């Protein structure tokens, strides 16, 4: 998440490891079924999309399912570029860029950035984005299975 | 001669402020520098004469080229739409660069901009496709009427433009 640190201000603290293998017990015993889902949203809260691929790629054997969950994510990220037209122009120095659905979803944007577009007034909220595109998949292969 | 040169009227809320001309890198880069001019000439029956400068960031650049939306969300090039970066053999080497505006890899269609400072952290990511002949204290007049986002103060049009000589 994005936390105060021991000096106040805004900074990346990385996931905690335990609440990682808590994740990861409760999709190794409980499956992709719809007690999962307010797990993943308690287990998230404030996340980046790092974060959020980081609880994705942790599941050790969920392959059909996984592969149903990202292709729903891309849909979203492509739904989202359509929704989205990018203003061109160089990015001068200080600011960023409009963030792309696979910036929202982190495949083309690092920590760095995310936590950008997070920290702004008024923000990109590109981890509570990305995150309603996870429980949207999740909706669907817990519907699946 | 090979590299052909073009000019800017430029207009401030209608009051003429000044002419730029610019050098176009034909040598270097004909296809971009094809799509400038001709665009400038008004040629294909569309162009730059009439718009506006609507993104100008003091200390960065100066941009426009937008004819159609007007808004950083539009604009189109001589050959139907959005063509390919055509080389990054020039760089963005100080004040005057003109350069193309795209919104990523292979997205040009008509929007440019005039660099007013060194913007070393473009290079391979823009086409530079010419430089600013005589008017540099023109574009310097212009970006006073620019913001911190872009945002300008004042309507800044391209009043009239052409080819020269």
């Amino acid at each position: 998440p994005i936390v105060q640190n021991l000096q106040g201000q805004m900074v990346h603290q990385a996931i905690s490891p335990r609440t990682l293998n808590a994740w990861v017990k409760v999709v190794e015993e409980k499956a992709f079924s719809p007690e999962v889902i307010p797990m993943f949203s308690a287990l998230s809260e404030g996340a980046t999309p790092q974060d959020l691929n980081t609880m994705l790629n942790t599941v050790g054997g969920h392959q059909a399912a996984m592969q149903m969950l990202k292709e729903t994510i891309n849909e979203e990220a492509a739904e989202w570029d359509r929704l989205h037209p990018v203003h061109a122009g160089p990015i001068a120095p200080g600011q960023m860029r409009e963030p792309r659905g696979s910036d929202i979803a982190g495949t083309t944007s690092t920590l760095q950035e995310q936590i950008g577009w997070m920290t702004h007034n008024p923000p990109i909220p590109v981890g509570e984005i990305y995150k309603r595109w996870i429980i949207l998949g999740l909706n669907k292969i817990v519907r699946m299975y | 001669m090979v590299n052909p040169t073009v000019f800017f009227d430029i207009a401030v809320d209608g009051e003429p402020l000044g002419r730029v001309s610019f050098e176009l890198f034909a040598d270097k880069v004909p296809k971009t520098a094809e799509n400038f001019r001709a665009l400038s000439t008004g040629e294909k029956g569309f162009g730059y004469k009439g718009s506006c400068f609507h993104r100008i960031i003091p200390g960065f650049m100066c941009q426009g080229g937008d004819f159609t939306r007007h808004n950083g969300t539009g604009g189109k090039s001589i050959y139907g739409e959005k063509f390919e970066d055509e080389n990054f053999i020039l760089k963005h080497t100080g004040p005057g660069i003109l350069s193309m505006a795209n919104a990523g890899p292979n997205t040009n269609g008509s929007q440019f901009f005039i660099c007013t400072a060194k913007t070393e952290w473009l290079d391979g990511k823009h086409v530079v496709f010419g430089k600013v002949k005589e008017g540099m204290n023109i574009v310097e007049a212009m970006e006073r009427f620019g913001s911190r986002n872009g945002k300008t103060s004042k309507k800044i049009t391209i009043a009239d433009c052409g080819q020269l000589e």
